[PDB]
């Protein structure tokens, strides 16, 4: 029995071991009640403006369009406080996690945005943070081990199955199958058991709300499209959410392609996967034959799983949205066109929904279309990674 | 078939509690797994829970992690364990046998066609560790169509809504959870509750097997005592592969006085 549909259509759902349910129907509880409840908003509110500083810049982009029939305006939450979109939803959790009255909290996370951001939020909010991070995963991400460190969180190696991102959303859920009395799991995408994928999204909805506003203020019209980088799923279900309703609107999620889908060495399991039932939830996923769960890949960790969140599954499903995929190397030319005639360094997951938006661009150079790119990211941590793909050619 | 209703009536007559191990199917191999389980059996096993190597098991601690790390070093596969599965019930007609499985492996090719596997090499129970009662329906409808037992999970604090649910859904046993968290040897569960297993016997749910960190004589005497039919442990036969993989012999000598122990903690 719930409050909310943990379905979007058939994919979502709450496969979890028994023993997790009460700790999955009491968050939902809280959430209700928190939606609710006019203290909380505004408490998240001035959160989201005073310590993150919302709300973000809608950045026109004349520069990369000039000599087509395309407008592209990008949502800066590279701007925001950590640099990614991540902040908001870590904020609101944390504020669910002290409603409830819990103490402490666990993460997982691959690239390490999301152990920072669960950092910060703790930090700020008097939580005690632990984070799960795959033992291949520490090793490659030195940079945001030591910041989740220097914001006093516990960084916890996860050395079991494949050592990476899957792996350590596993511990996590082992870690909260013992410890929901007093420790709050905060999931970092909009995938998962219910209610993870309607609190994430709600959580993120500013992101598309400004994007509206912003727009129609600048344009005096929704935009043609709205165009966003799919990892698990929360920053494109944040961008599109508001705009879900004016069916004019295209949005598009973009898939990291990795080596290219016919490599299968990718990261799009929402074209590409078969539904399975994994992490919690009932979604499209990079599996094997015999249904053990693959290993994804990206040049971007923060894009590098081998699921998606089930709204994104449905919204592909009623046709509502489309997904596509942007491979390694067109990541990587998105990446240094914006810096060179943009002056932005794009996260590389970000770059992916930039590279797509290009390519509608370049495709169709006379075609009249007004794109929102969801610019999640900053790319100050990639620096070194395209510097030394660079390095070759 | 009737296995766990045959079992638990026979036990019944000799006022008799089950002490049930689990493993990993081909921990640490496909034929030192088989001489294993033969071993668990001629110790006096009443029956199996039987893990299928899964990428992702999210309800073991490392214990177990590490018997599907193992199985997989020697590329077991689920079609492997369903060959496994047929030869034991060649052997062995009565034994109930059940499977411990994750959603996907019971999903990801079709829930029917699984079920109907398990029946034709002879299981008598599937639990899925990830799919609660709420999530259940098509498995345990599944289950039913195929004559397995679909298993369910009370909890040690499951309130009296569950309890009539997993009374109501479950079949051959129930699993009666001795606390929160995940399998493990090293964490100690709790006492049944006399207020669960009564209230289960109230709603004439499945006999109850007590499970999670049993690994002593004195647990499952004391899980019987407390009314339950008997109890499972794993993590620490598990521990017994694990300790011995160099020495496949003792391994088995160890399983046997081991498993020997626990199933004399069970008897009147
Ligand atoms: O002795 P331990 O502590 O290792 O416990 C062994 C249990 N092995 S099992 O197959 O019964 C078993 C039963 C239920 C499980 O998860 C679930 F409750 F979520 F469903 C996991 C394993
Ligand atoms: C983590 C991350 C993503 C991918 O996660 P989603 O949940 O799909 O948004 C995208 N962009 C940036 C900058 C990230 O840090
Ligand atoms: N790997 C990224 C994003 C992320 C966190 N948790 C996830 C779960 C699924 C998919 C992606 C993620 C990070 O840790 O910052
Ligand atoms: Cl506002
Ligand atoms: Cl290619
Ligand atoms: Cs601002
Ligand atoms: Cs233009
Ligand atoms: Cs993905
Ligand atoms: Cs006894």
């Amino acid at each position: 029995t719930t409050l909310l549909n943990p379905y979007f259509g058939e994919f979502g759902g709450m496969y979890v071991p028994q023993i997790l349910m009460p700790a999955l129907n009491q968050l939902e509880e809280a959430f209700v009640s928190a939606q609710k409840d006019p203290e909380f908003q505004a408490q998240f509110a001035d959160l989201l403006k005073n310590y993150a500083g919302r709300p973000t810049a809608l950045t026109k982009c004349q520069n990369i369009t000039a000599g087509t029939r395309t407008t592209l305006y990008l949502k800066r939450e590279d701007l925001l406080h950590g640099g990614a979109h991540k902040t908001n939803q870590v904020l609101g959790q944390a504020l669910l996690a002290k409603r409830m009255g819990k103490s402490e909290i666990i993460a997982e996370t691959g690239a390490g945005q999301h152990g920072v951001a669960s950092a910060l939020a703790s930090a700020l909010l008097g939580l005690k943070c632990r984070i799960y991070m795959g033992a291949k995963d520490v090793e490659r991400q030195s940079p945001n081990v030591f910041r989740m460190r220097l914001m006093g969180a516990e960084v916890i190696p996860v050395h079991s199955g494949s050592a990476t991102l899957k792996d350590a959303c596993n511990e996590a859920l082992r870690d909260w199958s013992g410890s929901y009395e007093t420790a709050h799991y905060m999931l970092g995408t909009a995938a998962g058991p219910h209610p993870y994928p309607t609190i994430v999204r709600e959580f993120q909805r500013m992101i598309g709300e400004e994007t509206k506003a912003q727009i129609l203020d600048k344009e005096g019209r929704l935009p043609d499209a709205v165009i966003a980088c799919v990892g698990g799923g929360s920053n494109a279900i944040g961008m599109f959410a508001d705009f879900i309703n004016d069916t004019s609107v295209g949005l598009i999620g973009v898939e990291p392609g990795g080596h290219g889908i016919e490599t299968g060495e990718h990261g799009a399991p929402l074209k590409h996967g078969r539904v399975g039932i994994y992490f919690g939830m009932k979604a499209p996923m990079m599996q094997t034959a015999d249904g053990q769960i693959e290993e994804s890949y990206s040049i971007s960790a923060g894009l590098d799983f081998p699921s998606v969140g089930p709204q994104h599954a449905y919204l592909n499903s009623i046709g509502r949205a489309d997904y596509v995929s942007i491979t390694d190397d067109e990541a990587l030319e998105a990446f240094k066109t914006l810096c060179r005639h943009e002056g932005i360094i794009p996260a590389l997951e970000s770059s992916h929904a930039l590279a797509h938006a290009l390519k509608m661009m370049r495709e169709q150079p006379e075609k009249e279309q007004l794109l929102v790119v969801n610019l999640s990211g900053r790319g100050d941590k990639d620096i070194f990674t395209v510097h030394d793909i660079l390095k070759a050619r | 078939m009737e296995r766990y209703e045959n079992l638990f009536a026979q036990l019944n007559d000799r006022r008799e509690g089950a002490f049930v191990p689990f493993v990993t199917l081909g921990d640490p191999g496909i034929e030192q797994s088989l001489k294993i389980i033969d071993t668990l059996i001629d110790a006096g096993a009443d029956a199996l829970e039987l893990g299928v190597p899964f990428s992702d098991p999210l309800a073991d601690g490392p214990t177990i992690q590490n018997a599907n790390l193992r199985a997989f070093a020697a590329g077991v596969t689920p079609a492997q364990c369903f060959e496994m599965l047929a030869l034991i019930r060649e052997k062995h007609p009565t034994i109930p046998i059940g499977l411990l499985m994750y959603a996907n492996l019971v999903f990801n090719n079709g829930i029917d066609a699984f079920y109907a596997r398990c029946e034709q090499v002879g299981v008598d129970s599937v639990l899925v560790a990830d799919v609660p009662v709420e999530e259940s329906a098509p498995f345990r409808q599944a289950a039913l169509r195929h004559n397995i037992a679909p298993i369910f999970i009370c909890p040690p604090n499951a309130d009296d809504d569950l309890l009539r649910q997993v009374a109501s859904y479950g079949r051959g046993y129930t699993y009666l959870l001795s606390r929160s968290g995940v399998t493990g040897a090293e964490n100690r569960g709790a006492l049944p509750l006399h207020h669960l297993i009564e209230k289960l016997k109230e709603y004439h749910a499945a006999p109850a097997l007590q499970g999670f960190g049993i690994s002593s004589p004195e647990q499952v005497s004391a899980a019987v005592r407390a009314g339950a039919a008997g109890a499972i442990s794993g993590s620490a036969i598990v521990k017994i592969i694990e300790k011995n993989l160099a020495s496949p012999k003792q391994m088995l000598a160890e399983l046997r006085s081991f498993v020997s122990a626990m199933k004399a903690a069970s008897r009147a």
